[PDB]
């Protein structure tokens, strides 16, 4: 319950409800939420420093879901790349 | 009509180099202000002093208009153009150590 | 819940009839609904695992 | 607060004393006013150091006023006539605090010190010495009173047989001087030459040295330095936090002292070291036979002892302005110095040796002693400055400075502090060092080591793509968070967070990295919170995965503590970091801001200072954020900041309300329409160039004009008798109908009260005087003097009533108008008081 | 009646803000005393500039050149703004010059130095000029924001500020019209603030622009006041990025008896000169550009020219608004309505 | 308090936040003998449970400064000590 990506959640459920009375009222075209697309800027910086075998990018399973979609499927497959470059323990990991 | 010329010494080029004679140098450091040193360097060749404020910082110690200047701030500029100097004194440090050429009223 | 919690005040203007008339559907994830789905998805994959 | 501040009293009375001096000072800083004087006198007439340190911090920090300085003028003006050393100076730096408080009494204590000064010119004698010496640097513009009693009394009393009259009466002489040569001078070389013709030595030369050092300050000024041994193309950020006659006797002077350093050669150690002081700044006036006279002193007192420190420094100077004759006594100098330095005082030696070059290759070889004599802070200061004046071979200077400091870090406490400060200071060119310096500090008990090596492996990691680096730079930067969240003393976590600065934020922004740093964001510190915060917010762009959804949970709990608190303190702790965070982390703010501001105007409409202005500097700092999001809010922040613009008793600072005002107008856009909607605002903008002291309010107060633009004057005009008298009448009927129109403005409002007698009988004159001709007068006289019966107090009735009478008895039947409101008068206020009965009835 | 008490006279009335009654006063000598009793300086207190350049070139021309008689005529011209010859005084009497009269002729040269573009120029001059003054505190600002020296610029503003003390103190007391001369320093300064933003921040560009269009129109409408904030602002917005300001700006010299003035803006707006170019056809591109100067060429006595152009005009107007009229453009075309309604309007009133 | 707590439950956190300005007034300025009436708070706040999610934030540091101050008797410090294992 006190994880720290449930504080991610409310974030995410308030950008992507704050546009609601410009979506009904207005007509807005609902923007899509930068979720995504920053969890996987955070893969990228664990990336920059990640030759030890420190504690595993939480965002791992983030990149599964991202490569569902086209939207942000160049970037992640790009990253998972890079992170199968670091050594055979990853290519574990991303198995696992 | 437009540039400002204010140096009689057409050239010193040359002169300058040669060791002894004409001249005797010195080297000054102007501590910077809260509205700049005041000094002025448009010299082609030899980055001779412009002008300078007179109750600028440069003024009261000595920085007569009548000088060149080879090195600034370490590095030396003897043969550079004068935006060039101009540009890395002001990407310098605050406080800018100049070598005053001098030329002892000849 | 969110629309019960304290941090309602964050976003006045965000009763529960606006909720109710959330515009898309659960499937596409283009939509506004869909998005929130997919987004949950993977934060309960990710604190899992 | 009385009877442990008493206790405390007689504890500092009887390092710790002065600790206990500071420790009050600081309480003063917070802070009943009769009890701090009667604590006061109790350490006064007790012991005489404390009772100084009690009444000068109280005085500069409380404030002086008119009580404070009427009181304490007598402790001070008790003291001067009779006391011990010591405490006579102490009692002198207290008269120059009191000096410059800046106080009306300021000009009557100064001038009173001033005057008796003169009067006496041993503790009279030096004591006045030591008040025109401060008040001459303190206050040049009353110093200036006195010159010509100055001058003359001082050449009569200078040239006693006194030491301690000599040492300060040449520092007020040389105070003196300095301010008439910026703005005497043959009166001044009279006297002393006239003094020159053993105690009748030092000083002459001094005052000689006066008219020298003056004309020429490229002596003075390489004395000055030696003795003490950011950019402009940055960006600033884009959130503004909220914030002749001694140059011709100068021939003479040094010719009179040539000969009184042959004179005085070794005659009455005193005389000895004020030679080797002058003598260098009379040759940088004027270098062979004056250079030989000095020489032949100076040379001999380096060989001596008790003289050797100055006497390098003379040797300094005198290589400096004596540069190519010198050079014949270069073996001499460094031969001394090549004997001096072996037996390792010698701190000064090498300043010496820095000014020697301001440079021959033989220096080279005079590397291999000087390093081998020791770490000091002045052999590194020249050695740094060597390299900067003649860098011919700057890596041989680190190559010997560096294996220097690996010899010694090698291998007590107070000297690995200053070898830390050393290798932390100036640049180098540092692994094992490092991975070693993490072992020092976690296995070190001492507080000074851990805190300098914290500060030393901040800087030398500035080198901040190769793996075994970046695994290092983890490593210990890893182990720094740990201090800096886990050290015992807030000190040593404060100075590890300050270090970790834009340069790291690379490895900050590492998931294991920030998980220490949210830990750190509830330090027990508040001051430690707030660098925090500061940290976190900064790192929203690099891992905005981690940070932004933190500072959401901080945000809420942020807006817990402002809201439902009722407490001060945490109110204004909670404002203040909601500062930080608006500042370093404005898009995560910007979707949030209409929910802060309604929180912050409801805070401005509550029924402490530092809460309101804490509010009002985050109010100012998310305009510019809110980015024209803020318009429908203007008008409301606009009404209630000119509600606290107006007045002084509104607690909150005018200058941030000045501040907070521009950045609204600046950033939200509101220019000229504000001038019509509120049109005192250039009256109040006005006010404040003519009530204001302080220079960066008065910098706001046109800032704030500025950005509102400048209206048009006609623009600004659609936003907003007895001379008559005199005109028509003739004069024996001007004089009392300006005498009445006089009193009658005195009779309305409070002023009344005061000059109740005298008015009244003024008018009932003027009636008697006039005759029947006062009739004119009555309707203007009655309905105010009824009311003034009416609210009037007391005795006052009574004579009114009196009074009153007797206009009633001139007006005679022409008071028939004004008789029903007299009767309810006299109706209201009869009692049975035997008093008012007698005088009722009269009436 | 002496010469004199005609002078403190003139002096007395533009301190009251009466500036009728000291016209009158230079009537009165010139009926009664003729010319040479009137001093060029008498035109200078009453703003009539035409006029004292006049009486400085008479001046000049029979007595021999003398520094006040030249700083007399040079501060006629930058008051004028005719750029191109005060900084033809300037560069050819440098060495002619003392360094007293070099400190009140800086102050003149590197405005002129400003105007023309010529930065070199310019650093020399503001160096010459003492920091104690406002006005060196000023263009040291200045020449900081044209070498994105943001940190010091900030510094010389405060400084700026700072010596502004004793003047808005002054002024202040003794009414609100005195202060307005204060009052536009600090306009200056604090749009001077509004050009660094401009320069780090692009998305508050448009921003900046729209504040920066209502402050001027709550500014007074003298030519002067508006040269001297447009001549800041041009430090970072050419006069194509705001056409408005600039139009607007050649109106008022239109209306205060300055046309001169007046045809060189609308010459540098418009991109060439028709008055070299009769034959040709008034340039179509800025067509609100075009019409100000066809109103201006009309007040110009060139009327039977305006109104030739007025018609090819309106027919090269109608036709651009035919063949270009689609549903994207139109706010345009609403615009371009507007205009083509008030061109006919000028049609009619000059026919 | 106590009472209020164990009956609504998880409805409580609705009022707390009125309840939250006397209670930091108690700490502040506790004159009771030996400060029985701070130990009585502090059982009633481990009666809060789940519900000082929200507000932790501000009742924590004065029970921080309870249990460090040394002048606080020994019992109310014990009693400080015991409510943040609760709490945990
Ligand atoms: O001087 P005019 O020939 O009579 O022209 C005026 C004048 O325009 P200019 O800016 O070219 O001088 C008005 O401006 P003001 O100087 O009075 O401020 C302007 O009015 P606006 O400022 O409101 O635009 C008005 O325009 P309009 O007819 O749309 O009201 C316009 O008239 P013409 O264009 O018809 O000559």
């Amino acid at each position: 319950y006190m994880h720290a990506m449930w504080q991610a959640w409310d974030l995410a459920v308030d950008i992507c409800l704050s546009q609601l009375p410009t979506i009904i009222e207005e007509g807005t075209a609902f923007r899509h939420s930068p979720f995504f697309a920053e969890q996987l800027t955070a893969f990228q910086v664990w990336l920059t420093m990640g030759v030890e075998n420190r504690n595993p990018p939480e965002q791992l399973p983030i990149v599964l879901q991202v490569l569902l979609s086209q939207v942000h499927r160049l970037r992640a497959l790009d990253l998972l790349g890079r992170f199968l470059d670091l050594g055979p323990w990853a290519v574990s990991l991303a198995l696992s | 009509c437009n540039p400002k010329s204010v140096l009689k010494r057409p050239v010193t080029s040359e002169e300058l180099l040669t060791p002894g004679a004409p001249y005797a140098r010195k080297t000054f450091t102007i501590v910077g202000d809260a509205v700049g040193w005041g000094f002025v360097v448009r010299g082609s060749k030899p980055c001779h002093i412009q002008a300078v404020d007179p109750s600028g910082p440069a003024a009261a110690a000595g920085m007569k208009v009548c000088q060149f200047v080879v090195s600034v701030n370490g590095l030396n500029v003897l043969h550079v153009d004068y935006r060039t100097v101009n540009n890395l004194i002001l990407t310098g440090p605050r406080t800018i150590v100049m070598e005053v050429m001098e030329e002892l009223e000849c | 819940w969110f629309c019960m919690q304290k941090c309602v005040s964050l976003v006045p203007g965000v009763t529960l009839d606006l909720i109710e008339k959330i515009p898309g559907r659960l499937n596409d994830r283009r939509t506004p609904l869909g998005e929130l789905n997919w987004i949950f998805t993977a934060i309960t994959d990710t604190i899992a695992w | 607060x009385x009877x442990x501040x008493x206790x405390x009293x007689x504890x500092x009375x009887x390092x710790x004393x002065x600790x206990x001096x500071x420790x009050x000072x600081x309480x003063x800083x917070x802070x009943s006013t009769r009890f701090y004087d009667q604590l006061n006198h109790h350490i006064f007439e007790l012991e005489r150091k404390g009772g100084i340190l009690a009444i000068a911090s109280l005085i500069g920090v409380e404030g002086g006023n008119a009580t404070r300085i009427g009181r304490f003028a007598n402790y001070l003006r008790n003291l001067l006539p009779s006391n011990d050393p010591v405490v006579m100076e102490m009692a002198s730096k207290a008269i120059g605090r009191l000096a410059m408080a800046g106080d009306t009494f300021t000009a009557e204590y100064v001038e009173f010190e001033v005057k008796r000064a003169l009067e006496w010119l041993e503790g009279r004698r030096h004591a006045a010495v030591l008040v025109l010496r401060e008040l001459a640097i303190s206050v040049p513009t009353f110093f200036f009173q006195q010159v010509q009693p100055f001058f003359d009394n001082i050449f009569v009393a200078v040239w006693d047989p006194k030491q301690a009259i000599r040492e300060g009466a040449v520092a007020a002489l040389r105070a003196c001087l300095i301010l008439t040569t910026q703005r005497w001078y043959r009166h001044t070389f009279e006297e002393a030459e006239k003094g020159f013709d053993d105690d009748r030595i030092h000083g002459a030369l001094l005052i000689l040295n006066e008219l020298v050092r003056i004309s020429s300050m490229e002596g003075e000024r390489l004395r000055e330095e030696m003795e003490e041994i950011m950019g402009f193309g940055t960006k600033p950020r884009h959130i503004t936090p909220f914030t002749x006659x001694x140059x011709x006797x100068x021939x003479x002077x040094x010719x009179x002292x040539x000969x009184x350093x042959x004179x005085x050669x070794x005659x009455x150690s005193l005389i000895q070291m004020t030679i080797l002081n002058l003598l260098p700044r009379l040759a940088a006036f004027r270098p062979t036979q004056y250079l030989q006279d000095t020489m032949n002193h100076v040379l001999s007192c380096v060989k001596k002892e008790k003289e050797r420190t100055a006497a390098f420094q003379a040797l300094g100077l005198l290589s400096v302005a004596v540069r190519s004759e010198f050079k014949v006594y270069l073996p001499r100098v460094l031969d001394i110095i090549r004997a001096a330095l072996p037996p390792k005082v010698d701190a000064t030696v090498f300043t010496c040796i820095s000014m020697l070059a301001r440079i021959q290759q033989d220096i080279k070889e005079l590397l291999e002693p000087m390093l081998a004599v020791g770490l000091s802070p002045a052999l590194t200061a020249v050695l740094y400055d060597l390299s900067r004046q003649i860098p011919q071979l700057k890596k041989d200077i680190q190559d010997g400075l560096l294996k220097m400091l690996s010899l010694v870090l090698m291998h007590d406490v107070g000297s690995i502090t200053l070898a830390l400060r050393t290798l932390g200071s100036f640049e180098f060119e540092l692994t094992q060092f490092v991975r070693h310096c993490a072992d020092h500090f976690l296995n070190s008990e001492h507080k000074e080591i851990r805190m300098e090596a914290a500060r030393t492996c901040s800087r030398l990691l500035t080198p901040s793509v190769s793996q075994t680096a970046v695994q290092v730079v983890a490593d210990v930067l890893s182990k720094l968070l740990v201090v800096g969240i886990t050290d015992p003393d807030p000190d040593i976590r404060y100075c590890v967070l300050a270090s970790l600065d834009e340069r790291f934020d690379a490895h900050l922004a590492q998931a294991e990295n920030l998980q220490a740093l949210f830990v750190a964001l509830n330090d027990q510190v508040f001051e430690i919170r707030e660098l925090a915060i500061c940290t976190v917010g900064r790192l929203s762009s690099m891992n905005p995965a981690f940070v932004m959804p933190f500072l959401r949970k901080m945000l809420i709990q942020i807006l817990t503590e402002l809201e439902h608190s009722g407490i001060g303190r945490i109110k204004e702790q909670s404002a203040r970091m909601l500062g930080h965070l608006v500042s370093n982390a404005p898009r995560l703010i910007r979707p949030y801001m209409e929910p802060i501001l309604k929180a912050l105007i409801l805070k401005l409409k509550d029924p402490n200072p530092g809460v309101i202005n804490n509010v009002l500097a985050t109010i100012g700092e998310l305009a510019q954020v809110s980015g024209l999001e803020m318009r429908k809010w203007v008008d409301e922040l606009f009404i209630i900041i000119m509600d606290m613009l107006q007045d002084s008793s509104l607690l909150a600072k005018r200058q941030v309300a000045l501040w907070t005002l521009g950045q609204l107008v600046a950033s939200t856009g509101y220019v000229v329409e504000p001038y019509r909607k509120y049109p005192t605002l250039l009256e109040v903008l006005l006010n404040f160039l003519k009530t204001e002291q302080n220079q960066g309010t008065r910098r706001e107060a046109i800032r704030v004009l500025g950005l509102l633009g400048a209206l048009d004057p006609y623009k600004h005009k659609v936003n907003i008798e007895m001379l008559v008298n005199m005109g028509n009448l003739p004069l024996d009927e001007f004089y009392p109908a300006v005498s009445m129109v006089a009193l009658m403005r005195i009779f309305r409002d409070q002023s009344l009260s005061h000059h109740h007698t005298m008015v009244v009988q003024a008018i009932t004159f003027i009636f008697k005087s006039l005759g029947l001709k006062c009739v004119q007068f009555l309707p203007q006289v009655m309905p105010t003097f009824l009311n003034v019966i009416r609210v009037c107090d007391g005795a006052i009735r009574e004579f009114l009533f009196q009074q009153l009478g007797m206009l009633v008895s001139f007006v005679k039947s022409h008071i028939r108008p004004y008789m029903d409101e007299i009767v309810t008068l006299m109706r209201e206020f009869w009692v049975m008081n035997t008093s008012i009965q007698s005088t009722i009835i009269l009436l | 009646p002496t010469p004199a008490i005609l002078e403190s006279l003139i002096s007395i009335n533009n301190k009251l803000q009466q500036p009728e009654a000291a016209a009158g006063v230079l009537e009165y000598a010139m009926k009664h005393f003729g010319e040479l009793e009137i001093q060029a300086t008498w035109y200078e207190k009453l703003h009539e500039w035409e006029d004292a350049l006049v009486a400085y070139d008479k001046k000049m021309d029979t007595n021999k050149d003398d520094p006040e008689l030249m700083l007399g005529r040079m501060r006629c011209l930058e008051a004028l703004g005719e750029w191109g010859q005060l900084h033809q005084q300037c560069c050819e009497k440098w060495t002619l010059v003392n360094d007293e009269t070099q400190a009140k002729m800086a102050r003149m040269a590197a405005a002129a130095a400003w105007g023309l573009g010529q930065w070199d120029s310019m650093e020399e001059y503001t160096c010459m000029i003492p920091r104690d003054t406002h006005d060196g505190a000023f263009y040291r600002a200045v020449l900081a924001l044209h070498q994105d020296l943001f940190s010091l610029a900030q510094q010389c503003i405060d400084k700026a500020r700072d010596l502004l003390d004793a003047e808005l103190t002054a002024m202040a007391g003794e009414s609100y019209s005195r202060a307005y001369g204060a009052m536009v320093s600090c306009h200056m300064l604090s749009e001077l603030e509004e050009v660094i933003q401009y320069k780090l921040v692009p998305e508050r560009r448009e921003i900046i622009r729209q504040i920066w269009w209502e402050r001027l129109q709550g500014c007074q409408r003298i030519v002067e006041d508006w040269q001297k904030i447009l001549m800041v602002r041009s430090l970072v917005v050419s006069p194509h990025e705001d056409m408005r300001t600039w139009l607007k700006y050649a109106s008022l010299c239109g209306k205060s008896g300055r046309l001169a003035l007046a045809h060189k803006t609308l010459v540098l707006l418009l991109g060439v000169d028709p008055s070299r170019q009769l034959d040709h056809p008034l340039p179509t591109v800025h067509p609100q550009v075009t019409y100000a100067y066809m109103k201006n060429m009309w007040k110009s006595a060139r009327k039977i020219d305006a109104f030739q152009h007025m018609q090819h005009f309106v027919q090269t107007m109608q036709q651009q608004a035919q063949h270009a009229i689609a549903t994207e453009d139109q706010q345009h075309k609403q615009e371009l309505h507007k205009l083509m309604a008030r061109c006919f309007l000028k049609l009619g009133e000059w026919q | 308090i106590e009472q209020i707590v164990v009956a609504l439950g998880g409805e409580f956190k609705l009022y707390l936040p009125q309840l939250i300005p006397h209670m930091l007034r108690v700490f502040m300025h506790d004159n009771s003998p030996g400060r029985i009436v701070s130990i009585k708070l502090l059982a009633a706040i481990q009666l809060f449970g789940a519900n000082l999610d929200d507000y932790l934030h501000l009742l924590l540091p004065p029970i921080v400064k309870l249990f460090d101050a040394p002048e606080a008797p020994l019992p109310s410090r014990k009693a400080a000590l015991e409510t943040v294992d609760r709490l945990t």
